RNA sequence: CAGUUGGGCACUCUAAGGUGACUGCCGGUGACAAACCGGAGGAAGGUGGGGAUGACGUCAAAUCAUCAUGCCCCUUAUGACCUGGGCUACACACGUGCUACAAUGGACAGAACAAAGGGCAGCGAAACCGCGAGGUUAAGCCAAUCCCACAAAUCUGUUCUCAGUUCGGAUCGCAGUCUGCAACUCGACUGCGUGAAGCUGGAAUCGCUAGUAAUCGCGGAUCAGCAUGCCGCGGUGAAUACGU
C-alpha cells in the first residue's frame, strides 16, 4: 500500500467489527493472511493458515502495522 | 501552398505486391485526371523474433523465424473526382492493404 | 597456414611518432585509447620537458638499451627439457621491449601510473632498471644455458 | 490436467490481474507468443506449414 | 555557384559525411563545430586530416563536411573517407597517387552479429572444465 | 568433494553408499591427492534385466569415465572400477614415458 | 573529541568530516553542513571557533547514536520481542531480508 | 528558437529492377592440365565479411510434461473446484554471470557522437508538483512526421593522493512511490543512515585472428509489476600467430 492506504481483510474487518463491536471474542480460524492486525482487531487470536493447520497467535500492541500473515511461521524448519 | 493530395498509401505482406499493385494502382492513376506520382519506397520494417528450437533441452540452438512487411506508397496530384471516387474499384492483389489516406 | 602478417599504424599526434605510435597501441588499456593518448602526451611532455632533452632520442635510448636480443625458446625429450637459446626476430625485439618497458614501467608505485611510468622509462635510459634490469634478466638467463642448448634449436 | 487446465485457463479469471496467457493449439504455458498468437512450438510447426507471411528467416 | 570542388558522400561503419570544400585557405570545421569543437583533440585529428595533407599535401581549399553517424571513428573516418573520395573530385589527376595511398574503399568493419547461444559474437559460450 | 553418489529408482542405501565408496577407494587409495568423483546409477528389470552404471572421476587434468550394463546391480560396480583401472593406468603411464634421448 | 561530534575528524575532508559519526553520512552532511556552508572548507581541521560550533546547533540538533542503536535495538529487538516475521531470520540465521539460502550467504552464513 | 517554411529532389536516404568479381587480365611457377606466387585496375581478389543451409550413421543420447499415439493402471479418485502455502528452504560443495579490490581511477560542471526496435486493451510531448522514484491533466502519434529518447564510454576545469579509503558496495533499519484482489513467506525503484568482504585471487581451467577480443551504453520477446539472464543494436578501439 502506498497512499490510501492498509488493506484489510474484509471478511477478517467483518468479524473484527463484530467480535472486536463487542463481548471479546475467542480464537477461532481465520483463514486470510492479506492485511496486518488493525487499531480496534487488537487482542484476539488469529488462528490464520499455517498450511496445514491454525497457529495461535497474539494480537499484541508492539506489531502495530506489522502483517498478520507475517507472524505465523511458513516453512517447517529448521534445521539440518 | 498545393491541396491536400489524394493518395493511398500501401502495405503488403512480401515485396512484390506492393511493386506490381502499385504498377496497377498506378494504372489507376494514369485515367481519372492526371499527376499520379511516383513510387515513394517506404521504410520496409521487419521483425525479428527467435524461440527455443528445440522440444525440451538444446537452450542454445535456439532459431530465428522473421517476417518484414513493408510496401510502397504513391500520392497523386492533379485532383480528378471522378477518379478519386472511382478509386473504390479496386481488383488486386489477394495480400496487400490499400487505405486512401489524404 | 604460413606466415599472416599484421598491419602497423600511422604517425602520432606530436610529432610524426610511428614506434611511438606502437608505444600509444600498447598505451591504452580497456578500449578507451583517449586516455592512453592523454599519458602517453603526458609522458613525452614529463620526459621531454622535465629532464631536459629530446624525445625521439630519449625513447630511442630507453628502448635503443631496451630492445633486446636473445631469448628462452623452451623443448626437451619429455620431462626435464632444456631452455634453448632462442635470438629475437626484429619486431619480437620492438615487441618484447614494449612488453618489458610496459608492463614494468606502469606497475611502479608513484602518484600516478602517468608520471611514475615516466619515471620508470626515465630510470629505463640509464641502461638498467626494470626494463633494463629485465633485457639483462632474459639476457642472462640465456648463455646461463647457451654452452648446451646452442645447437639444438 | 489439459481439459481443466487449459478450459479454466479459457474461462474469466478471479481478479483483473489473473487472466494468464494460454497456448494456441496446444494448450501450453510458458511463452506463447502473444504478437504470432500461437505457442513455440504451435509457432514452429504451424509457421513452417504456413500461417501468416512470413518466412522466417536469416536476416541479421 | 562556387569554384567547382569535392562533394563526395562516403560512409566508413555506419557514419557518412558529406564533404563540401570549396575553394578557401585551409578551412576545416564542418556542420558549424571545428576540428576543435566537434571533437577535440586528440591527435587523431591529424588522420582525419592526413587525406587531404595527400592530395599533393595540401590545397588547401575550404571544407565544410556534414558528417551525422556512428561515433569518434565514424565521423571522423566518414569525413576523412568523403572529403578523400570527393577530393579525388578535387583535382581529376589526384586518384594517380591519392589512390595509392589508402584514401579510399570504406572498410565497413561494422558489428557481427552473434549467433544464437553466443556471447559477443566472438566470446564462446562456456567451458565446463571437469 | 569426493564421493558424491546418487540413484534414481532406488533407495541411497549406506551399505550401498559405502559399498561404492570402499571400492571408489581403490583409486585415490593408489594415486597422489584429488577431490572429485561424482557417480550415477539406476535401473531395475522392468525390461531385459538391466543395471546401468556411470562413474566420472574428471581429476587428473583430462577426465576419464567408463559405463557397464548387468542384472546383478553391485557386480557392475566392480565392472565399474577395473574399467576405470586402465583409464587411471594409462593416464599416468602413457603420460610416464621415459624413451627421450639426445644423439644416442 | 571533537568540538562538533564524539570521536570527531582531525586534519581530514570536511564532508568526510561529516561523515563520520554512526549517523552522520555523505549525503546528510552535505545537506546540513551545506546549511552551514563548509563544502570542505577547510578541508582538514579549521572551521571555527564559532562555526564548529554552528556544527554544535545545526550539527547537534539532529541525531543519533544511541538513538539510531536503541531504533535498531527496538527493530530487531523489537520485533525480536514482538514476533515476529522478521525475528526468525533476524536472529535465526538465515536470511531475513530476502536472498536464495543456497546463495553466497555473506550476511549470515558464510562458509 | 526550431528543415520550421515558401521552396528545392543536387547530395544523403528509402526498396524494385539491374550492373559489378568471375583467377577476369598481365608477369611467371608448374608434366602443357589442375592449381599456386606477384602486380595493375577497381568500392571490393582469389570461396569479400556474415547469416540461413547440417551426408549416410553413432549415442536404445533428450522429449509419453508442447502435441499425438500401442499396452498396463486409476475412476463416488492418480479426476474435477476453491483458500493458504511451496516451487524462493540452507551446516555445506559447485555452475554461469554481475559489481568490486581502485589514480589510465572517484565525485561534479559543461560540451559532443549513434544505431536498432517497439508504441491503440498502447506510447506518452510540454506544463506544474514531488530531492527522489513518480503524480496530475493533456497536445500529438495508428506512426520514415509523434513518443519511448536523454545515449553511455569520450573531451575541457575543480578536487580527492595510495587507505578498507571521499574506493567499493552488500547486509540491515527507518521513510516514500508505482504495480496489482492483495507486495510479511515472495515485485522492483527512491530518500536518509549503515558501510561486510575485497588491495588483481592456488593447483588448474577458459574464449579470442580485427572492427575480433575486451569494453561503454540502447532497444525488444515474455509482461499489470518483475533482468545481473536471452535476443538483437550501435560507441571506444588493441596485441600476437616463431612454427607443428
Amino acid at each position: 500500500s502506498l497512499k490510501k492506504g492498509p488493506f484489510v481483510d474484509g471478511h477478517l474487518m467483518t468479524k473484527i467489527e463484530k467480535l472486536n463491536e463487542t463481548d471479546k471474542k475467542q480464537v477461532v480460524k481465520t483463514w486470510s493472511r492479506r492485511s496486518t492486525i488493525f487499531p480496534q482487531f487488537i487482542g484476539h487470536t488469529i488462528a490464520v493458515y499455517d498450511g496445514r493447520k491454525h497457529v495461535p497467535v497474539f494480537i499484541s500492541e508492539d506489531m502495530v502495522g506489522h502483517k498478520l500473515g507475517e507472524f505465523a511461521p511458513t516453512r517447517t524448519y529448521k534445521g539440518h | 501552398m498545393a491541396k491536400q493530395k489524394i493518395r493511398i498509401r500501401l502495405k503488403a505482406y512480401d515485396h512484390r505486391i506492393l511493386d506490381q499493385s502499385a504498377e496497377k494502382i498506378v494504372e489507376t492513376a494514369k485515367r481519372s485526371g492526371a499527376s499520379v506520382s511516383g513510387p515513394i519506397p517506404l521504410p520496409t520494417e521487419k521483425s525479428v523474433y527467435t524461440i527455443l528450437r528445440a522440444v525440451h533441452k538444446y537452450k542454445d540452438s535456439r532459431e530465428q523465424f522473421e517476417m518484414r512487411t513493408h510496401k510502397r506508397l504513391i500520392d497523386i496530384v492533379n485532383p480528378t473526382p471522378q477518379t478519386v471516387d472511382a478509386l473504390m474499384r479496386l481488383d488486386l492483389p489477394s495480400g496487400v492493404d490499400i487505405e486512401i489516406k489524404l | 597456414k604460413g606466415p599472416v602478417a599484421k598491419r602497423d599504424v600511422l604517425p602520432d599526434p606530436i610529432y610524426n611518432s610511428k614506434l611511438v605510435s606502437r608505444l600509444i597501441n600498447k598505451m591504452m588499456i580497456d578500449g578507451k585509447k583517449g586516455k592512453s593518448q592523454t599519458i602517453l602526451y603526458k609522458s613525452f611532455d614529463i620526459i621531454k620537458e622535465r629532464t631536459g632533452n629530446d624525445a625521439m632520442e630519449v625513447f630511442e635510448q630507453a628502448l635503443k638499451n631496451i630492445m633486446p636480443v636473445l631469448e628462452v625458446k623452451a623443448r626437451r625429450v619429455g620431462g626435464a627439457n632444456y631452455q634453448v637459446p632462442v635470438e629475437v626476430r626484429p619486431e619480437r625485439r620492438t615487441t618484447l621491449g614494449l612488453r618489458w618497458l610496459v608492463n614494468y614501467a606502469r606497475l611502479r608505485g608513484e602518484k600516478t601510473m602517468e608520471e611514475r611510468l615516466a619515471n620508470e622509462i626515465l630510470d629505463a635510459a640509464n641502461n638498467t632498471g626494470a626494463a633494463v634490469k629485465k633485457r639483462e634478466d632474459t639476457h642472462k638467463m640465456a648463455e646461463a644455458n647457451k654452452a648446451f642448448a646452442h645447437y639444438r634449436w | 490436467a489439459k481439459k481443466s487446465m487449459i478450459a479454466k485457463q479459457q474461462r474469466t479469471p478471479k481478479f483483473k490481474v489473473q487472466e494468464y496467457t494460454r497456448c494456441e493449439r496446444c494448450g501450453r504455458p510458458h511463452s506463447v507468443i502473444r504478437k504470432f498468437k500461437l505457442c513455440r512450438i504451435c509457432f514452429r510447426e504451424l509457421a513452417y506449414k504456413g500461417q501468416i507471411p512470413g518466412v522466417k528467416k536469416a536476416s541479421w | 555557384m562556387a569554384q567547382v570542388q569535392y562533394y563526395g558522400t562516403g560512409r566508413r561503419k555506419s557514419s557518412v559525411a558529406r564533404v563540401r570544400l570549396v575553394p578557401g585557405e585551409g578551412r576545416i570545421v564542418v556542420n558549424n563545430r571545428e576540428i576543435s569543437e566537434h571533437i577535440p583533440s586528440a591527435a587523431l585529428i591529424e588522420d582525419i586530416k592526413q587525406p587531404l595533407t595527400l592530395t599533393e599535401t595540401a590545397g588547401t581549399y575550404d571544407v565544410l563536411v556534414n558528417v551525422h553517424g556512428g561515433g569518434l571513428s565514424g565521423q571522423a573516418g566518414a569525413i576523412r573517407h568523403g572529403i578523400a573520395r570527393a577530393l579525388l573530385e578535387a583535382d581529376p589527376e589526384y586518384r594517380t597517387t591519392l589512390k595509392r595511398a589508402g584514401l579510399l574503399t570504406r572498410d565497413a568493419r561494422m558489428k557481427e552479429r552473434k549467433k544464437y547461444g553466443l556471447k559477443g559474437a566472438r566470446r564462446a559460450p562456456q567451458f565446463s572444465k571437469r | 568433494m569426493n564421493y558424491n553418489i546418487r540413484g534414481e529408482n532406488i533407495e541411497v542405501t549406506p551399505a550401498l553408499k559405502d559399498h561404492v565408496e570402499r571400492k571408489i577407494g581403490k583409486l585415490e587409495r593408489y594415486f597422489d591427492h584429488s577431490v572429485d568423483a561424482d557417480v550415477n546409477v539406476n535401473l531395475k528389470f522392468y525390461n531385459d534385466k538391466e543395471s546401468k552404471v556411470e562413474v566420472t572421476i574428471p581429476m587428473t587434468d583430462l577426465a576419464l569415465r567408463s559405463e557397464v550394463h548387468n542384472e546383478d546391480m553391485y557386480n557392475a560396480i566392480d565392472l565399474a572400477t577395473n574399467k576405470l583401472e586402465r583409464q587411471i593406468r594409462k593416464h599416468k603411464t602413457k603420460v610416464n614415458r621415459k624413451f627421450r634421448e639426445q644423439e644416442s | 573529541a571533537r568540538i562538533a561530534g564524539v570521536d570527531i575528524p582531525r586534519d581530514k575532508r570536511v564532508v568526510i568530516s561529516l561523515t563520520y559519526i554512526f549517523g552522520i553520512g555523505r549525503t546528510t552532511a552535505q545537506q546540513v553542513l551545506k546549511e552551514a556552508g563548509v563544502s570542505e572548507d577547510t578541508r582538514v581541521r579549521d572551521l571555527t571557533e564559532e562555526e564548529l560550533g554552528k556544527i554544535r546547533d545545526i550539527i547537534d540538533k539532529l541525531k543519533v547514536e544511541g538513538d539510531l542503536r536503541r531504533e535498531v535495538s527496538l527493530n530487531i529487538k523489537r520485533l525480536i520481542e514482538i514476533g515476529s516475521y522478521r525475528g526468525i531470520r533476524h536472529r535465526r540465521g538465515l536470511p531475513v531480508r530476502g536472498q536464495n539460502s543456497k546463495n553466497n550467504a555473506r550476511t549470515r552464513k558464510g562458509p
